């Protein structure tokens, strides 16, 4: 199975544990303001990009180097 | 009488690159003169050579650079030396001017060397750009636009040039091909222009570090500064090959690895390294016109130094004002080349525009007004 | 600071063993060391850097050419473009064989019978570019009757040996071999 | 701009080939070139290669024939002047899926994927971009984006909406080395035989640069041993003034 | 610019006492940070001579001034290329910089300036 | 040490002929060497290595 | 206003006695250890102000106006984008 | 939507604009505009905006749906153009140029 | 002397660039002077045969030849300028001669 899933999850739950609650945070809050009725006819539609990229631009310098020692 | 002395062609040769006597005091500063002349001699030969592989028709342009690349034996080498000698060519040669700025060689006896220069600089600027189009990436496709439309900031006349320069509608074959006739020219005519601001420093002969005459003390062109500028031509050989060889591609654009579509221009529009200041510059202003004059005025306006300049005393190794003005003026003319590669977005549209006033500034304000005060500093300060 | 006979100190800088041949020796193995670099890196430089003009891997790509020979009738010569040079393939006839096995092989500049040439000798099978300055022949002129360049005046003959003119060579032969009787590859 | 207008920048992946006196891994463009084969031919063109590019880079002659060999492509037309194909043969260029650009369009709700021969260097990032791009396909995009229809979000891409989908899920090659083809391995793979592809003189020229580097660092010390040695007397030049 | 220019300028700063008050530390101070004393120079030795003005002026020094002048740009050069600065007497100190070529070129310039003026006199 | 200046250094139609032959010894033993360092600081990794498999 | 070899347009010298020694005779790099360390660390001390001011200055300006875009294109940054625009 | 058709290798945008984009557009004060000119101007029907997609500064092709007036951006120096491909922020001088295009039919048009 | 034999190669690089510009054409008499000159080093004996091949650069006259000939003739004038002012600058010690081969040092006339 493929070694990158593995060393995802582990980088999240350790050395990028605050970015990962802030891209969880973000999900949560996005979602119930979608579930909001007039959420459509509305100016501003926040998104989770800017944290989920915080998160993977984390993930990935905690990672890079130890899943392609792994291939 | 020496051959070298009696013998009329001979005796040329002599007088530039073996009697000529040159101060004995020149620094490594001096050495950018022979780099420039080197890249012109690699960029000759990488030159012609890739106009023996390369093909000049739109349809095969692109084509035939990847073919350089894949199939002629050390294709890739010539390839990439001709590309990052172009980017090393700007690198010297902005040393050179910077060098004459600080040491004061475009004030008299100097200025025609000075100015017959400033068009060697302009002659570089198109040489290289009519060269960059040659590869018809998209880059390429988009840089041939934007040079061919800046005619258009001239009135009336100017819309009919930019057609007459493309010779079409847009730019396509007919513009690549003479791209390509003006780019194999232009180094030759670079060349003479090389040669004629070298005849005319011959009546005064180089400038020196201290900016004081040399005429008490000369040493001949060789051996001493044959020797001095082989150290340069092996630093600037391995420079080359850190780049040609490991990075050929760290001062390149990705885009011009794809073929041109005139349909799309590219989102991140960054032109080469080397241009990026006047760039930014035109950038800065919001006018066509504007746009374009501030842009070439930003070279031209080197030719007024000598009238701008009022010191008394020739460049800035004893000027502590001077020096540090100078310092702000370079520092902010590398500000205005990164300010040329971010994106047009807030807060650098401002800081571009400042950037832009500091500039013109320095020639019009603060060298006259600094040049003047120094002057009165060194008459009242060593009475 | 008066006297110019007391020359200043030099000592600081004065080599001891200044007038050694040991000395020089040294000062000139650094300089020709530094030719020795200097020359080792200007072959490879002129070297590598030439090569880009010898043939591009693209045109390196080889042919091997196969055709067939029930087309071609008696008393002609064909063309065949392999590797573009022209192959002269002609059908001989019988008594153009004769013609050819007649000359003194003692006065050819090139030496040869059509037995060293054809390995058929029904197909006289060249390169047909004329081994003087490469142009192509035409063929049944000439004077030997077999092919003619019409640049310098060189005449092959029906075995396509240089006969009159500056050639120096007969008309090469390519590697030809016959996979079946009724075609051969080159 | 804003993060998603440009895209997540890559990771810098360890390649074997980063490092000054480093080759591509060339098992790894054998694999790789395999997984071109077998999932993006589908789709992209490798038009600037050849078949005789991949001969002693990553197949034998023989191999690179028989690969040639299984194709038709457009022979000289016969003797009565109608078209004629042939079967390949080394010079021959690697065929593309498509026949035009709209073809390619047409099969791919109006995207146009680019020819592969020389992705590696038309984007910013390189090798670390393909990998990351293959290998970046979220499950669930961030909440909040909305893909254009027929788009698939992935944030290495610029903008986020990449009109290629996933394609490199575990085992959808079969390594002839028996390496497991999880979707890193095969990602790592087609990166660094894509790298290749785009600049295949990457091995000789760093060998080269290595000698020149050598080379040219001895001369460039005995340049300056020589130059100190021809200025000695001007630098070590005395004066005795004596005013008249 | 002239040297009569300069020489006029700070004559009129050396007038006002305000002026004079406030320019002449900061004269004093920049002549110090400009360093050419250290390398054996007198302010005047960095005036530009490329000019004919100046030549004219230069072949008017004293002999022995002129000897001095040579030496002193010739021990400069020499510390230049050897990037060494003067060291004990070959320093200039404040008393010896003396502006000996001033007055010289003043009545070049003087003359010359003079000749500019009357080539454009109006009889009236 | 005068013996080897006398041969190979003062004429400079020596020195030259010994400057181009230690060239073209330099040139082919630094070749072959490179060869052998690029092939052992990139083991296992180059055609020539996995060749052998085909 | 530069002449040749012989008439090179120096005002007359006299009373400079020159002294040099043979290339062979003097060893090139007399003194190296002593100038790479104490020459060069004397020669950048004078010039240090000259180069750190304006590139101090100027990193600073980019700094401030590189941090200044980044947030401006945040969600954090949204109004005075708006504003900016 | 905007497609982008070549002509004279010149290319095309040619947007489909929705009834509150033609709104947004007749918006601008045409006082304050470098080129002043109303959508009714530019387009002989207001569904269908037909350009000249070169940009009127250097010549660029603007980026559609990017912008500041969310029409049209040119990458090259940053200009802005509208849902009417005016001009609003940036050195260009001039609006899109508008083709000589008509209706043929309702459903194609000739350029 | 030194004009004159200056000249001499003038007079064979001019000879070399109309040639390679006659090439350029590529009609039929164009690619049959490119074969005929490009083998006359053929006559150059050993390595004669092999510099064909690289001045060619392929095994017959073709494209890889034409590109070169285009750039070396774009090329060629150039230099044949050079050596034309050059044999003028040579001459400019003597001056030129005269109808007449007397000295002109008696009578000139800019
Ligand atoms: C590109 C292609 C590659 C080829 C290489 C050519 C570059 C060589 C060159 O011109 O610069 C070397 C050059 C050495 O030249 P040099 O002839 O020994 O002295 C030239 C200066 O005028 C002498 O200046 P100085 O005597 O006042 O010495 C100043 C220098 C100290 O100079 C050094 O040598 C170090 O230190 C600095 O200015 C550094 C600033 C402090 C940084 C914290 O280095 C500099 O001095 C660079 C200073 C620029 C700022
Ligand atoms: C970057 C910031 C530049 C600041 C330079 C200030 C002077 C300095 O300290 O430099 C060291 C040295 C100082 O040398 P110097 O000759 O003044 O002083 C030598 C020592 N004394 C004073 C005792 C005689 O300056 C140079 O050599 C400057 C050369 C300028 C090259 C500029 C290149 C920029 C390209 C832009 C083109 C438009
Ligand atoms: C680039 C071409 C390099 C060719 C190297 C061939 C030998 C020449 C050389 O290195 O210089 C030695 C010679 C002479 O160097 P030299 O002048 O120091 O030697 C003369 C003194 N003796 C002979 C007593 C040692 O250089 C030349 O003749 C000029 C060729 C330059 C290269
Ligand atoms: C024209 C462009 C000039 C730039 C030169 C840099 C290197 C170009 C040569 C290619 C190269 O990498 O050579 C290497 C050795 O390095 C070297 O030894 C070459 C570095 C030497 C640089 C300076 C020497 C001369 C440069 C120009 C002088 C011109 C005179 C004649 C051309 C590899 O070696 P290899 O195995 O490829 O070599 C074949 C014989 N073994
Ligand atoms: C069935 C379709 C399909 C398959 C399979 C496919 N791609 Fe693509 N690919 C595309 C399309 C369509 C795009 C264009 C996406 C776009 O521009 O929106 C693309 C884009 C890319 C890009 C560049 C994206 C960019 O930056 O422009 C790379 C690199 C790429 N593909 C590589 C691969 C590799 C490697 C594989 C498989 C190993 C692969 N693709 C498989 C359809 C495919
Ligand atoms: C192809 C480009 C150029 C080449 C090959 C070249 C070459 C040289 C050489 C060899 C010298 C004498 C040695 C030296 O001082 O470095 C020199 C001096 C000079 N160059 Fe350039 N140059 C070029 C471009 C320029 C430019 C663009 C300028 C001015 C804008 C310029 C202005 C000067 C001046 C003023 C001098 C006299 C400087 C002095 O010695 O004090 N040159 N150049
Ligand atoms: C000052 C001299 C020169 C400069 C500054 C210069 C600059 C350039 C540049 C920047 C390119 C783009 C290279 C790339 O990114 O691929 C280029 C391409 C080219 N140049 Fe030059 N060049 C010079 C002289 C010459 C000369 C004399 C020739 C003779 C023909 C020449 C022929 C070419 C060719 C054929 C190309 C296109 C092939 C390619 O892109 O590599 N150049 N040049
Ligand atoms: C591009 C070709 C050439 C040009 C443009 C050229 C131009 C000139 C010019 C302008 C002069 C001085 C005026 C005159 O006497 O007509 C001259 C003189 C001369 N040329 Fe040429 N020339 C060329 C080719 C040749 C050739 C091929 C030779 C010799 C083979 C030659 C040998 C001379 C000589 C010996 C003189 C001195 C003759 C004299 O005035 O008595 N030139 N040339
Ligand atoms: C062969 C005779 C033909 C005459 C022209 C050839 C070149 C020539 O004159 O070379 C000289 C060596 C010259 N250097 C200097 O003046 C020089 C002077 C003082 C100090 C240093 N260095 C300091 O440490 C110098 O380097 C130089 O590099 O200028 C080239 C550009 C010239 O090329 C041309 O103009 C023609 C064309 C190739 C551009
Ligand atoms: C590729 C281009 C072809 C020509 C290029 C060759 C080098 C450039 C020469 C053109 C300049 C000649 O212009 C003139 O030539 C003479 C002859 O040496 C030289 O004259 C110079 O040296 C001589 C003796 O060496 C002195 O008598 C004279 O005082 C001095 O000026 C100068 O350099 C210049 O005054
Ligand atoms: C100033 C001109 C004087 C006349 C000199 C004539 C030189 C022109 C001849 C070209 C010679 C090239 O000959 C060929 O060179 C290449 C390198 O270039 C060598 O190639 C060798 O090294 C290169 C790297 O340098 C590798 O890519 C290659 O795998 C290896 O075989 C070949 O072994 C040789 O067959
Ligand atoms: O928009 C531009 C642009 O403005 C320049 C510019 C920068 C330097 C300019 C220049 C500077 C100085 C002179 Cl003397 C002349 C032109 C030329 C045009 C480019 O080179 C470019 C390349 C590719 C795509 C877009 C562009
Ligand atoms: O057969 C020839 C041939 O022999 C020459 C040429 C060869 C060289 C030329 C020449 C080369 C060098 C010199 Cl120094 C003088 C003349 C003279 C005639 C041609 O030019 C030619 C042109 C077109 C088709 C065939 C031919
Ligand atoms: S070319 Fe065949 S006879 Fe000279
Ligand atoms: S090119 Fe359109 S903004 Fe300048």
């Amino acid at each position: 199975p493929d070694p990158a899933i593995a060393l995802h999850e582990a980088a999240a739950e350790g050395p990028c544990h605050d970015f990962k609650h802030h891209f969880d945070e973000c999900v949560e809050r996005v979602t119930k303001a979608q579930e909001a009725e007039d959420y459509d006819h509305a100016e501003y539609k926040e998104d989770c990009v800017e944290e989920f990229f915080h998160l993977q631009h984390c993930i990935n310098d905690n990672t890079a180097d130890k899943l392609f020692r792994v291939l | 009488m020496a051959l070298r002395k009696k013998n009329s062609l001979l005796n040329m040769a002599n007088s530039y690159v073996l009697d000529s006597p040159q101060p004995s005091n020149l620094n490594y500063f001096w050495n950018f003169g022979s780099l420039l002349a080197l890249c012109l001699v690699i960029q000759l030969a990488t030159g012609i050579t890739l106009a023996m592989h390369y093909t000049s028709h739109a349809s095969l342009a692109f084509d035939s650079v990847e073919h350089i690349m894949r199939d002629v034996n050390f294709g890739w080498f010539i390839r990439y030396a001709h590309a990052n000698t172009a980017s090393f060519f700007f690198i010297c040669i902005y040393a050179h001017m910077g060098r004459n700025i600080y040491y004061g060689s475009y004030k008299t006896p100097r200025v025609l060397p000075w100015s017959i220069g400033v068009i060697i600089f302009l002659l570089l600027i198109i040489t290289a750009f009519m060269g960059y189009v040659l590869v018809f990436g998209q880059m390429s496709l988009w840089g041939a636009t934007v040079i061919c439309n800046l005619v258009s900031a001239i009135p009336w006349l100017g819309e009919d040039i930019v057609h007459f320069l493309w010779g079409g509608f847009s730019v396509g074959n007919p513009t690549l091909q003479r791209f390509f006739a003006l780019h194999y020219l232009m180094p030759f005519v670079l060349a003479v222009f090389a040669l004629l601001h070298l005849i005319a420093l011959h009546t005064a002969g180089s400038s020196n570090p201290l900016g004081i005459t040399s005429n008490v003390d000369k040493l001949s062109m060789h051996p001493y500064y044959s020797f001095k500028d082989l150290i340069t031509v092996f630093a600037f050989l391995l420079m080359f090959t850190l780049f040609v060889f490991f990075s050929p591609d760290k001062l390149g654009h990705p885009d011009n690895y794809i073929p041109a579509n005139p349909m799309v221009t590219p989102a991140s529009i960054v032109p080469e390294w080397y241009l990026l200041p006047f760039y930014a510059i035109l950038r800065a202003i919001p006018d066509k016109l504007g746009g374009v004059i501030a842009m070439v005025a930003a070279i031209l306006i080197l030719l007024i130094l000598p009238i701008v300049d009022r010191s008394i005393i020739r460049g800035n190794a004893f000027k502590p004002i001077s020096k540090l003005l100078f310092g702000f003026f370079i520092c902010n003319f590398l500000l205005l080349g990164v300010l040329g590669q971010v994106h047009i977005e807030p807060p650098f549209i401002v800081l571009g525009q400042i950037c832009t006033i500091f500039y013109f500034s320095y020639f019009l304000i603060l060298l006259p007004m600094v040049s003047t005060i120094e002057n009165i500093f060194f008459y009242i300060g060593s009475l | 600071g008066k006297s110019t006979y007391k020359i200043p100190d030099f000592t600081p800088y004065l080599k001891k063993d200044r007038n050694t041949d040991a000395n020089r020796l040294f000062s000139y193995f650094m300089i020709g060391s530094f030719g020795m670099l200097s020359a080792a890196g200007a072959k490879a430089t002129v070297q590598d850097f030439l090569s880009n003009m010898s043939a591009s891997a693209d045109v390196l790509a080889m042919a091997k050419v196969e055709v067939k020979l029930g087309a071609i009738p008696l008393g002609k010569n064909v063309i065949i473009k392999w590797r573009g040079k022209p192959i002269f393939i002609r059908h001989r006839t019988s008594e153009e064989i004769e013609e050819a096995n007649e000359v003194n092989v003692a006065t050819l500049r090139d030496p040869q019978t059509d037995d060293e040439r054809v390995q058929k000798p029904e197909w006289l099978v060249m390169i047909g570019v004329c081994t003087h300055l490469g142009c192509v022949p035409i063929g049944e002129a000439g004077d030997f009757g077999g092919w003619f360049c019409p640049c310098h005046g060189s005449h092959y003959d029906i075995s396509g040996r240089i006969r009159r003119g500056p050639a120096p060579l007969n008309l090469e032969i390519p590697e030809y071999d016959f996979a079946d009787a009724e075609t051969l590859v080159i | 701009m804003t993060a998603a207008e440009h895209g997540l920048h890559p990771a810098e992946y360890p390649w074997p080939q980063n490092g000054m006196l480093s080759t591509f891994d060339h098992a790894s463009l054998r694999r790789g070139y395999q997984v071109y084969k077998e999932v993006c031919a589908a789709c992209h063109s490798l038009d600037r290669i050849a078949w005789r590019n991949l001969v002693g880079v990553t197949h034998t002659t023989d191999e690179a024939k028989a690969f040639a060999e299984e194709l038709e492509y457009d022979d000289e037309p016969d003797d009565e002047g109608n078209p004629r194909k042939r079967p390949g043969k080394l010079a021959d260029y690697i065929p593309g899926p498509y026949p035009n650009e709209q073809a390619a369009r047409a099969a791919n709700q109006g995207a146009l994927p680019p020819d592969l021969s020389l992705i590696a260097k038309a984007r910013h990032g390189g090798a670390d971009y393909i990998f990351a791009l293959l290998t970046g396909y979220p499950d669930e995009p961030p909440a909040g984006v909305v893909l254009a229809p027929g788009m698939n979000y992935n944030p290495y891409f610029p903008g986020g909406g990449i009109g290629m989908a996933r394609t490199l899920f575990d085992g959808v090659v079969e390594y002839e080395d028996g390496t497991p083809a999880t979707t890193s391995q095969m990602a790592k793979d087609v990166a660094a035989f894509l790298t290749w592809a785009a600049e295949p003189e990457h091995d000789e020229r760093k060998k080269l640069g290595l000698k020149a580097i050598i080379v040219i660092s001895a001369m460039l010390g005995l340049s300056v041993y020589i130059k100190k040695f021809k200025w000695s007397p001007i630098k070590n030049r005395k004066f005795i003034y004596n005013p008249p | 610019a002239s040297i009569t220019s300069v020489v006029k300028t700070s004559e009129l700063i050396l007038k006002s006492p305000l002026l004079s008050k406030i320019v002449v530390p900061l004269a004093k101070t920049y002549v110090k940070f400009s360093g050419y004393r250290q390398l054996g120079f007198k302010m005047n030795d960095l005036i530009i001579e490329e000019t004919p003005n100046m030549q004219l002026a230069l072949r008017r020094l004293p002999p022995t001034e002129s000897y001095d002048r040579v030496y002193r740009l010739i021990r400069a050069t020499q510390f230049s290329l050897s990037h060494k600065l003067a060291t004990g007497n070959d320093i200039t100190k404040p008393e010896e910089d003396d502006h000996y070529l001033i007055p010289y070129i003043l009545d070049v310039e003087a003359e010359a300036f003079e000749k500019d003026a009357l080539d454009n006199l109006e009889v009236v | 040490a005068t013996t080897f200046y006398n041969v190979f250094v003062k004429r400079n139609s020596a020195f030259v002929a010994t400057i181009l032959a230690s060239a073209f010894v330099f040139d082919m033993t630094f070749e072959t060497a490179i060869d052998n360092f690029w092939d052992r600081i990139n083991a296992g990794k180059q055609w020539k290595d996995i060749r052998h498999k085909y | 206003y530069m002449g040749w070899w012989g008439h090179m347009g120096s005002p007359p010298q006299k009373g400079i006695a020159g002294y040099t020694i043979s290339p062979f005779a003097a060893r090139p790099f007399a003194g190296v250890v002593h100038a790479a360390i104490f020459n060069t660390f004397r020669r950048t001390k004078n010039q240090a102000l000259f180069v750190i001011l304006p590139v101090s200055f100027f990193y600073y300006v980019w700094t401030q106006a590189s941090e200044k875009n980044e947030w401006l294109y945040t969600k954090a940054g949204r109004h005075e984008l708006a504003k900016a625009l």
